[PDB]
């Protein structure tokens, strides 16, 4: 969303966080998200003691 | 002369720059060739003679 911003021209050095993240953008939205993928069991190790 | 009254609305988007020009700076250029031949003045890209 700053570097659409920078391309649009509109100056972002005393805006907020805030500010920046609810800015009128057009249509264009822009969003981002983080997820863990779990998997079935490959590799299994063990060690004993008697 | 007096006209009947108006009542004007203009929208305009005066949003088209970028890396906006400076107030001071003037280069002159002269060149050879056989056509345009005088001076022509280059506000920006747009106006450029063919």
């Amino acid at each position: 969303q700053k570097s659409y911003l920078k391309s649009k021209g509109v100056d972002l050095s005393y805006m907020t966080l805030q500010e920046i993240k609810e800015a009128n953008t057009g249509s264009k939205v822009f969003l981002k998200a983080k997820i863990k993928v779990l998997d079935a069991m490959e590799d299994i190790d063990l060690s004993i003691e008697i | 002369a007096i006209g009947l009254p108006s009542i004007n609305i203009s929208f305009k988007e005066l949003a088209t720059t970028v890396k906006e020009r400076s107030a001071r700076g003037i280069i002159a250029m002269v060149l050879k060739d056989a056509k345009a031949l005088g001076l022509n003045e280059i506000h920006e890209k747009e106006d450029i003679p063919v």
